[PDB]
């Protein structure tokens, strides 16, 4: 039953996947365009790479105290 | 089953797959990672 | 000068001949083996009529 | 050096004329498939 | 069951649902493969898209930063994390997800779930071959990609100073790890990579020849010019003349296969022997037991200032790779090279 | 008799009853690839050192001049010669030919003209044995890659000194210098070539193991399973349905090849097309097209350069190019 | 429909369209 | 023989001449 | 249309269905010839629209406009572009003619007869008819012959063509004296392809080019008349396969060499491919660098003759292996380069350093400095330096695109030769579908081969 070619040619597939598929594309568009992707993953925005303390690349350089150090490297 | 033709699905879905790929080459020359 | 060269490194000679014996090498060896092929052409088939090749 | 060049041109043109007149000596009929 | 007829426990009710002939086979291995392999692929596709490498490496590696498919990667942790497993509950990350990504812990997420994914995929093809009642040669061949993965991604950084010198999961990130091994390890010169090339590049030959020898010695089993139609996989006879194939290569190459079973095992043997040997060389490079130098040609080239080989040219090129990348390849060293101390040829 | 001298020679050249088939491509190939073989072995062992770079420093490549099998090579021709034709008879002495890289151009001219005719007689014996022809088309992919390294990349760069050295460590120098000047790793045709040899090694192990794991039980456990096949038997010694029906459950059912003839075409077409691209990728970089250059591509706000992994490849790239051919360059641009 | 074949495709296809919406918006982030 | 589209008329049998013993193609 | 089981060809080899369908095959070619003219119209107008006059023609990624510039339409002295409207007329006359070729190509593919053998006996052909095949071969040589006389008439009578070797700088020159000497014209053909010869890629002036097209024009008119009034001789019956796929494979091996020739033609030659329009060659940009730093350092007080390099050969001027005073450096390999900016400084005995210490002209150092920063190295994303170069400029030379595209096209059409010549020789022999399985010819051979 349903061998991958009566699904793609069925209209009930496209009365679902012309609504959920664009609303999921827009959900991915708004995850980044609302800046939330910069906050969840901690990637710096293009105005966040260099604070006034440092003008160089960060260096973690400390194992067990890295959690509060990367807060100081990022500038929070 | 057969309500829409499979070749018209594969044309249209293939077109905005080539169309989405052209956005990835458009965005490779402008904005982030454009070297300008 | 110091040594002896043939002096044909960038001269663009026809088939790279500069002694005329080299041209007779080209015509002698071609002519000897054209003649062996021509005399031996009686064993290759007489493809004399028009539809007489390997065709499709 | 010219003795070597004459010799190579006899040798190379011997084998090139074997190549050329070999395919002129009814190569397409040297098949096992009959028609 | 078991020809003594016990009563089924909840295992047998679980064993037959897992070993079900549905569309995608789960099996018992799928309790290990499908959660781990989905998170290696899911961790790689998330890290190349969103996760930075600005803190572990000082360089951007995500699509959101500006990288494309070639330059984006899931980059290794810093050399300050040593061999820390970087659990998100670990002493470095300590529960915070957005700093675990910044600390490069999402590298070890992909590397560990990818490693137990390869165990799950290799157990998958023991499990299917016991269902189908075949011989287990598909799994034994996959020991060699596991030999490559464990020796490069796991065994190599454990012998070095940290997970930093692991390969990052990217395209250009693999390429520097490749250029790291030339500049630092002289890894082309290592005879285990030489057996690794001859296995990999000799299996590509055997793939192309056996594919072309079969496809050009086929029996005329059909009428039309499509020769792919003249086959039914339930036929009892060979689809191509092995005898013609043998006589062809015995006159072209002088030596041909006469045994079809030895041929296909030789196609099995060459890429597996090639990768297991190259895995031993990366085990040797974990300890920096390099095949770097021929000492009899270094003593001669230092006592004779005109003795140049292509070997001594290669040693000079590795000095160029080492000094010109390590101010940026190894930022933990914090070495600054003034421009007059780096090696340099004439007018370049 | 009725047959001439030439006709009895044609029936011997095209004879399928020779042990090694000759054919009309073999009257070119055999005296070419015995010429290049004989002068390779003599120059790998006993050639005096060679001014490859044209700067009058000689480079040793011979076993008798302090080299081993790894570091020995037949050194490419001098840079002063370039693409000029330098046979033995255009030298004054034989030692001047040996000094200027003369043996390399004699090997490479006969080797390339011999592998073009090795490809020709793989066609020819297929036609004499009643076969389908295109094993020669499969062998055209290592022929094109051999043609790229020894002929086309010297033609594009303007000297046979930029051709690949005929040795193990000389090859490695050729690769390392290539990546500095052309960035071959970032070129998609080399990426496709790696996909052809990694795929071609995957598919050799994949097709090689499914056939081995589907062998019909013909022998006992005291004798190899390779004894169960007889050369010339007409039955088919493994189960293609069991092999297809195993790879079907391994990933997907319609992701397999139930057609063994369609399987072996894809088994031929994946390495051959991949090596066709990396032979052309090498030949497009011969004309200096080069690999992708993503250096200083990621830039943040205030116009400042964020490094990437491509910028680290560049640091490894420009370390090689400031050290390759270290005395040749009088001028800042390596345009040659 | 929540079967194994449904969970196989939508484990792959649902985040794929989510990231393709994300990557497409990254092509228009200027700086 | 039905004279296929590149010349070369088919030698008797049709496509996959083992359909009588195997039933498919 | 047509299907598989009525042909024996699948969808992926379905143009092989119309081998013996003469009318459908005609519409296949005329519609394809529409595409070549359509691309030549569309890519011409694309390059006219994107032409910027305050930039060189070779910097803008223009490969079709230098061909019309080499004919001398709309160019001035020194390669300056006067007007762009002659390049616009060439774009429209192809773009309009493509609809005419597109119409009859679509016509004979859909409405016109499938085989035009019984109704139109002049155009009908069977592939094994050796008279009709040479008859069509003779018709098209006269078209190629009269096409080769268009270049001669345009150079001798219709305004002239661009001569980059002209006295007073390169401009459009009517070629009043084309070289019809057979020892000169057929001397290129028997010349070696190597360094210092370059087979036919070293044709150094336009008088040999136009005089050579007189020869190729007459021989193709005469060779066309030869094949209309003759059939192939019995030795040619003995050597060839006389199928339609054989005639394709004959053309594929001929045209795959021509792709390799035009690969090395556009890379090395700067007469038929002028450097004002196509940019410097590989040899030209490397020789331009050594000339640029020779003039840079004479002005900074240095004897460039007596200047010894770090190897001891000579930093600026060294001696060629045949004894010519050439430029030093790694550009000793390109010493047999000739250029119209460089040849005014060159005497008999190589370069003349008396002429080169006193009589360097200011236009020569303008042009050679342009060629150094437009060397034909770039990247695939059109960056424009060595592989160790940052994203600053936007440049790949047209010579780098013309040679790289036409080596790849020349390589695949040699592969297409090996495909179709193997197949047509085997399909005419009967075993292109496979081994017969009843009389396998290996089974009738003596073992231990
Ligand atoms: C610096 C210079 C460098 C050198 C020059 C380089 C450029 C050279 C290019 C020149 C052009 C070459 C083209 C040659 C085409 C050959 C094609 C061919 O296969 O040609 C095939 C045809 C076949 O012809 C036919 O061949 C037939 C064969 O018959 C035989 O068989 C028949 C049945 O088949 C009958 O039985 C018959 O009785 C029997 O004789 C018939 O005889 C016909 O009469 C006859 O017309 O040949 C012919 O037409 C004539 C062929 C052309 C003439 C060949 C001359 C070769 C050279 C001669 C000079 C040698 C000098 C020696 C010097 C010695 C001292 C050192
Ligand atoms: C004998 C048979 C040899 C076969 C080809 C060897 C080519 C060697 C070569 O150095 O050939 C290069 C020559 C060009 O030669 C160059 O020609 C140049 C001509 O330019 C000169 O003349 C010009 C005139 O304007 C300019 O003025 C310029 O300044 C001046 O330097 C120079 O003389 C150079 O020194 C000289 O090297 O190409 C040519 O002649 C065209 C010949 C075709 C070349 C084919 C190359 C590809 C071969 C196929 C590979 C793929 C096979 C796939 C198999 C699967
Ligand atoms: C240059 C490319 C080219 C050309 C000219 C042709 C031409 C042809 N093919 Mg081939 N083909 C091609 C590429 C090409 N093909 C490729 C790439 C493939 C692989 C996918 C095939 C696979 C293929 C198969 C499998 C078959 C053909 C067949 C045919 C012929 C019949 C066409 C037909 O009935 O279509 C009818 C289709 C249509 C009418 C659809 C509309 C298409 C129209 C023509 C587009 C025109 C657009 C254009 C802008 C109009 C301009 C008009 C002008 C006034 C300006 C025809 C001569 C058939 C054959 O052999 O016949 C015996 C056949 O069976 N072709
Ligand atoms: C073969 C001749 C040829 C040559 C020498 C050039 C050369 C050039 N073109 Mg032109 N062009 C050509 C054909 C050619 N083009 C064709 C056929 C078209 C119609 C599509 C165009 C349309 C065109 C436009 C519209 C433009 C150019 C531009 C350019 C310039 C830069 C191109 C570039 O960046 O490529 C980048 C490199 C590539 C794209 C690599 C191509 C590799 C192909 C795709 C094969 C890949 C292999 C792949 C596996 C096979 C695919 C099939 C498989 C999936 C089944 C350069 C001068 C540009 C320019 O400068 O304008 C002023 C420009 O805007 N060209
Ligand atoms: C599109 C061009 C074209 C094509 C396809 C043909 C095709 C044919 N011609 Mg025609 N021909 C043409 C143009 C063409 N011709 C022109 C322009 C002329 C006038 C010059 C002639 C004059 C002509 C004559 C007089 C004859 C033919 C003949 C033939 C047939 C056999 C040719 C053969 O096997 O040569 C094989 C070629 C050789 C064996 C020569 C050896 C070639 C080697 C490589 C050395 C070449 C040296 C040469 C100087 C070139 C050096 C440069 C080179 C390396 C690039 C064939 C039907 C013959 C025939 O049957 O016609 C009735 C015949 O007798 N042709
Ligand atoms: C002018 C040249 C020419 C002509 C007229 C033909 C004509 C034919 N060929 Mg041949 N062929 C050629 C060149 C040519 N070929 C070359 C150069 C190659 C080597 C690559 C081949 C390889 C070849 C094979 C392997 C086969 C044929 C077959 C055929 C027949 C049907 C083809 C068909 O329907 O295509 C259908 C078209 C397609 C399926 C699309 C293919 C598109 C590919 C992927 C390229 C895409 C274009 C891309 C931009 C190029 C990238 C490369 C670039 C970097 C240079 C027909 C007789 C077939 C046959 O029946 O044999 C008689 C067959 O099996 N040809
Ligand atoms: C279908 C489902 C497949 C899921 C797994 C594959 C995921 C690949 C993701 C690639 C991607 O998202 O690129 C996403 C990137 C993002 O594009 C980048 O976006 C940035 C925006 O900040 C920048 O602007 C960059 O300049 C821009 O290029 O797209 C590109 O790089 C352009 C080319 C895309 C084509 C990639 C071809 C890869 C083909 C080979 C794949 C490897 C072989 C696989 C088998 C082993
Ligand atoms: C696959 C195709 C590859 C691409 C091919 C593209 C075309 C290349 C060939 C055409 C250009 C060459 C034309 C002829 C040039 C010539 O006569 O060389 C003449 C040269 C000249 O040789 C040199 O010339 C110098 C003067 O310039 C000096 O005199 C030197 O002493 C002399 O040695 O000889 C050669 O280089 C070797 C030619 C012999 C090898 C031919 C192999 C043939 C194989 C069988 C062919 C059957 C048909
Ligand atoms: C058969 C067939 C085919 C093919 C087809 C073809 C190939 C066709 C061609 C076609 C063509 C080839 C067409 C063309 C057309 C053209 C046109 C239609 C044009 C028009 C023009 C115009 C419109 C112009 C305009 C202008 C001017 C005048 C100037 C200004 C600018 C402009 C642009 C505006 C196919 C493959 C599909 C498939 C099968 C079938
Ligand atoms: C325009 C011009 C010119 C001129 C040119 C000319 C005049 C040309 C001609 C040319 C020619 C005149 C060519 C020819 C060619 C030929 C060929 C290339 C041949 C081939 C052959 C073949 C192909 C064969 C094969 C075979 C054999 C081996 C034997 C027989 C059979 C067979 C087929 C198998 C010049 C440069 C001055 C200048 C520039 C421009
Ligand atoms: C990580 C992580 C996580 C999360 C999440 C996940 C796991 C996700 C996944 C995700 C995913 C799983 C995603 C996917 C994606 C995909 C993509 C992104 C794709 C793309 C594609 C493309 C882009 C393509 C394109 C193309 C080509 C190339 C071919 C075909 C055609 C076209 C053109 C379309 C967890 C919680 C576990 C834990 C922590 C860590
Ligand atoms: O030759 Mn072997 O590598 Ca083509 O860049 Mn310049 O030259 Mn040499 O240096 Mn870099
Ligand atoms: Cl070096
Ligand atoms: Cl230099
Ligand atoms: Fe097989």
């Amino acid at each position: 039953e349903r061998p991958f070619s009566d699904i793609l040619t069925s209209i009930r597939y496209w009365v679902i996947h012309s609504i959920t598929v664009p609303a999921l594309f827009i959900a991915g568009w708004l995850f980044v365009s609302t800046g939330l992707a910069y906050d969840v993953f901690g990637t710096p925005r293009p105005n966040e790479y260099f604070t006034e303390d440092r003008q160089e690349a960060p260096l973690i350089t400390d194992r067990f105290n890295a959690l509060e150090q990367v807060k100081k490297l990022s500038g929070n | 089953t057969g309500r829409i033709p499979l070749w018209l699905v594969g044309t249209v879905v293939g077109t905005l797959a080539i169309g989405l790929l052209a956005v990835f080459f458009y965005g490779s020359y402008v904005g982030l990672g454009s070297s300008l | 000068l110091v040594d002896e060269r043939m002096n044909g490194d960038g001269t663009g000679r026809p088939f790279g001949v500069n002694d005329p014996v080299l041209g007779w090498v080209l015509l002698g060896v071609f002519g000897t083996m054209w003649a062996i092929w021509f005399i031996g052409q009686k064993d290759l088939g007489d493809f004399e009529d028009a539809d007489d090749g390997l065709k499709l | 050096m010219l003795t070597l060049k004459i010799f190579v041109y006899t040798v190379v043109t011997f084998f090139v004329c074997l190549f050329i007149f070999g395919f002129l000596s009814n190569d397409p009929a040297r098949n096992p498939g009959k028609n | 069951i078991g020809t003594y007829q016990e009563k089924r426990t909840w295992f047998d009710d679980a064993d037959d649902w897992l070993r079900q002939d549905r569309f995608v086979f789960v099996g018992w291995s799928g309790l290990l493969l499908f959660p781990c392999a989905y998170f290696a692929l899911g961790g790689w596709l998330t890290g190349t898209t969103f996760v930075t490498s600005w803190y572990t490496h000082g360089l951007a590696t995500s699509y959101l930063e500006g990288c494309n498919f070639l330059t984006a990667a899931v980059s290794t942790p810093a050399n300050s994390m040593a061999h820390s497993l970087l659990f998100v509950w670990g002493p470095e990350a300590q529960g915070d997800f957005t700093r675990w990504c910044q600390l490069g812990g999402l590298w070890a997420f992909v590397a560990l779930h990818g490693a137990f994914g390869l165990i799950g995929f290799m157990l998958r093809q023991f499990e299917i071959a016991r269902s189908v009642n075949l011989r287990p040669y598909n799994a034994i061949a996959f020991s060699a990609p596991i030999a490559v993965f464990v020796s490069v991604f796991l065994i190599y950084p454990l012998g070095q100073s940290g997970w930093f010198f692991a390969p990052s999961f990217g395209v250009a990130a693999i390429f520097r790890f490749i250029l790291f091994f030339q500049g630092f390890h002289n890894w082309t010169l290592n005879p285990f990579h030489m057996m690794g090339v001859a296995g990999v590049l000799g299996a590509a030959l055997l793939c192309a020849i056996h594919g072309a020898t079969v496809e050009n010695t086929l029996f005329e089993d059909g009428d039309g010019a499509n020769t792919f139609r003249a086959f039914n996989p339930t036929q009892a006879e060979e689809t191509y003349s092995m005898v013609t194939a043998n006589r062809f290569w015995s006159q072209i190459f002088g030596v041909a296969f006469s045994n079809k079973r030895w041929l296909h095992f030789f196609m099995l043997l060459v890429p597996v022997t090639g990768l297991w040997m190259s895995a031993i060389g990366v085990v040797g490079l974990a300890l920096n037991l390099r095949a770097y130098d021929f000492v009899s040609q270094e003593i001669r080239a230092a006592e004779d200032p005109e003795f140049e080989t292509f070997y001594t040219k290669n040693i000079l090129l590795n000095e160029g790779i080492r000094a010109w990348m390590a101010a940026q390849d190894q930022p933990h060293e914090r070495l600054v090279f003034p421009e007059e101390v780096l090696p340099r040829g004439n007018a370049l | 008799e009725n047959s001439s001298l030439w006709a009895r020679f044609c029936e011997w050249i095209t004879s399928t009853e020779n042990r090694l088939y000759i054919g009309w491509f073999g009257v070119i190939m055999i005296p070419c690839l015995l010429t290049a073989t004989s002068v390779f072995i003599i120059a790998f062992i006993a050639a005096p050192p060679v001014d490859i770079d044209g700067i009058r420093e000689p480079v040793s490549g011979s076993l008798l001049y302090g080299n081993n099998i790894i570091t020995g090579a037949v050194i490419p021709t001098s840079n002063a010669i370039g693409l000029h034709f330098y046979p033995i008879w255009e030298a004054a002495s034989l030692d001047e030919w040996l000094y200027n890289g003369g043996p390399y151009q004699l090997i490479v001219c006969h080797f390339l003209l011999g592998v073009y005719c090795y490809m020709g007689r793989e066609w020819e014996l297929s036609f004499r044995l009643g076969m389908r022809p295109w094993i020669a088309v499969a062998y055209s992919a290592p022929v094109a890659a051999a043609s790229a390294v020894f002929l086309v990349y010297p033609i594009g760069q303007g000297s046979f000194s930029d051709g690949m050295p005929l040795g193990i460590s000389g090859t490695f120098n050729f690769m390392i210098v290539f990546q500095a000047e052309h960035n071959i790793l970032m070129h998609p045709f080399h990426m496709l070539g790696v996909a052809g040899v990694f795929g071609g090694s995957l598919f050799s192990a994949m097709h090689g193991s499914l056939v081995t794991s589907s062998l019909i039980r013909e022998t006992t456990e005291n004798e190899s399973a390779n004894e169960g096949y007889r050369f010339g038997q007409e039955e088919e010694t493994y189960n293609i349905v069991a092999a297809h029906g195993y790879f079907g459950r391994l990933i997907f059912q319609y992701a397999s090849f139930n057609n063994s003839r369609s399987l072996h075409f894809f088994l031929a077409a994946w390495p051959v097309i991949g090596i066709w691209f990396t032979a052309l990728g090498l030949s497009t970089m011969a004309f200096n097209l080069n690999g992708f250059n993503f250096n200083q591509s990621v830039v943040d706000s205030q116009g400042r350069v964020l490094n990437t992994w491509a910028d680290i490849i560049n640091r490894a790239n420009l370390g090689m190019e400031v050290m390759h051919e270290r005395n040749a360059h009088n001028f800042p641009l390596d345009l040659a | 429909i929540f079967t194994v074949r449904w969970l196989a495709i939508h484990g792959i296809a649902v985040p794929t369209i989510f990231f393709l919406g994300a990557i497409t918006a990254m092509q228009f982030i200027q700086r | 023989a039905w004279a296929a589209a590149a010349g070369a008329a088919g030698a008797g049998y049709g496509v996959y001449r083992y359909e009588a013993a195997y039933g498919a193609a | 249309g047509r299907d598989q089981e009525t042909t024996g060809f699948a969808w992926w080899s379905g143009n092989a269905r119309l081998i013996n369908l003469s009318g459908k095959l005609l519409g296949a070619h005329v519609a394809h010839a529409g595409l070549i003219v359509f691309w030549a119209g569309a890519m011409n107008l694309f390059e006219v629209s994107h032409f910027v006059p305050e930039k060189p023609m070779y910097e803008q990624g223009l490969i079709l406009l230098p061909h019309i510039a080499t004919l001398g339409y709309g160019v001035g002295p020194g390669g300056e572009i006067i007007d762009t409207f002659p390049y616009f007329v060439s774009g429209v006359l192809h773009l309009i003619s493509s609809a005419v070729l597109g119409f009859g190509g679509v016509y004979h593919s859909l409405i016109g007869p499938e085989t035009l053998e019984e109704s139109y006996p002049f155009f009908g052909y069977v592939w094994k008819d050796k008279n009709k095949m040479t008859n069509i071969l003779g018709y098209h040589l006269i078209m190629l012959g009269l096409g080769a006389w268009l270049l001669v008439w345009k150079a001798m009578y219709f305004g002239g063509v661009y001569d980059t070797w002209a006295p007073g700088g390169g401009d459009v020159r009517v070629i009043t004296n084309p070289t019809t000497n057979a020892a000169v014209i057929f001397g290129y053909l028997v010349k070696s392809p190597f360094g210092g010869d370059g087979w036919i890629c070293s044709v150094d002036n336009m008088e040999d080019i136009i005089g050579g097209h007189i020869w190729i024009g007459t021989l193709e008119i005469l060779g066309g008349i030869w094949h209309i009034y003759t059939t192939p001789w019995p030795w040619a019956r003995r050597a060839f396969v006389w199928s339609g796929e054989a005639y394709l494979s004959y053309s594929l091996g001929a045209i795959g060499v021509m792709g390799f020739i035009a690969c090395c033609m556009s890379w090395f030659n700067n007469t038929a491919y002028p450097s004002e329009f196509y940019g410097p060659t590989g040899p030209e940009a490397s020789q331009s660098q050594a000339f640029t730093f020779l003039v840079r350092d004479q002005r900074l007080g240095a004897n460039v003759a007596s200047a010894q390099g770090p190897t001891g050969l000579g930093k600026y001027l060294m001696r060629s292996p045949t004894g010519e005073i050439i430029f030093g450096g790694e550009t000793m390999r390109f010493w047999d380069f000739r250029g119209p900016w460089l040849e005014p400084l060159r005497g008999p005995n190589g370069l003349d350093l008396n002429k080169l210490k006193n009589d360097i002209q200011p236009w020569q150092e303008r042009r050679a400095a342009e060629y150094m920063t437009h060397a034909p190295l770039g990247s695939l994303n059109s960056v424009g330096g060595v592989a160790t170069e940052i994203n600053a400029v936007n440049f790949v030379s047209p010579r780098s695109w013309l040679a790289c595209s036409h080596f790849c096209l020349g390589f695949f059409f040699f592969i297409g030769h090996l495909w179709h010549a193997g197949r047509a020789r085997a399909a005419a022999a009967g075993f292109e579908k496979g081994i017969d399985r009843f009389d396998e010819p290996v089974l009738s051979m003596r073992p231990l081969d």
